[PDB]
């Protein structure tokens, strides 16, 4: 249904269709998979950065 | 620059405006607005959308007697043949109303139905 | 139907397909069957002009008097 929707788009503007696509092209498939694991590695350093805050709110 | 402003109003007089466009092309588009969000279509799409016809009864009903415009007669003849060209495969008028209902299904919100 | 530079299919009046498109003579109809070029051709031509206005000049109007 959001293809077919782009496919309205498509007939009805050409600059419009244009912006979603950029948009579709601003996604990408996102999380890249081999991007993913060096992520999950990032994510350890998050470990390190993340605020060990604490429970929040049973604390 | 130019084009045509026809402000349709229904008897409920809730109103439509329709433009028509003159591209440098001789391609003529229609401008609509649905979901507040406006749409272009080619004229030729609608025309063969109307009425089951000829492509001698558009012509005809366009210039008509007028058939002195060289202008108007290259012009037309780009329309209707560049129709001919994008949409080989649209022969019969049902089979255009299947091409538009299959690209407004989605925003019609007509399907499991329609 | 031959007009001008437009050759609508005489039976059904559909734009059928450019005498210099087709192989054969006969154009034929992409909704009757009709032959053509193998019937010959409206020699396409049209005495086109200019609209007395794309050139506004002194002159032009040296034209007017
Ligand atoms: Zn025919």
């Amino acid at each position: 249904r959001p293809s077919a929707l782009r496919n309205a788009l498509g007939e009805a503007f050409g600059t419009k269709k244009a912006k979603k696509a950029i948009a579709d092209l601003e996604r990408n498939r996102i999380d890249s998979d081999k991007l993913t694991d060096s992520a999950i590695d990032i994510v350890d350093s998050v470990r390190t950065a993340s605020k060990d805050l604490p429970t929040r709110a049973q604390l | 620059h130019y084009g045509i402003q026809i402000r349709s109003v229904r008897p409920d007089q809730t109103s439509q405006t329709n433009v028509l466009h003159y591209l440098n092309d001789g391609q003529v588009t229609f401008r609509f607005s649905w979901r507040k969000n406006e749409y272009l279509v080619p004229v030729v799409m609608i025309l063969k959308a109307l009425c089951h016809t000829s492509d001698r009864e558009i012509f005809d009903g366009i210039i008509g007697n007028d058939v002195k415009d060289s202008f108007l007669t290259d012009r037309l003849e780009l329309l209707l043949r560049g129709f001919k060209k994008r949409y080989p495969h649209l022969q019969n008028r049902t089979q255009v109303l299947q091409y538009l209902g299959d690209k407004f299904r989605v925003v019609f919100q007509a399907s499991p139905d329609q | 139907s031959v007009v001008g530079s437009l050759i609508f299919c005489l039976d059904c009046g559909d734009l059928l397909e450019n005498p210099n498109a087709v192989l054969g003579s006969n154009v034929e109809c992409s909704q009757c069957k009709a032959i053509y070029p193998k019937s010959q051709f409206s020699n396409l031509k049209v005495v086109t002009t200019t609209a007395d206005d794309a050139f506004p000049s002194s002159l032009r109007a040296k034209k007017s008097v």
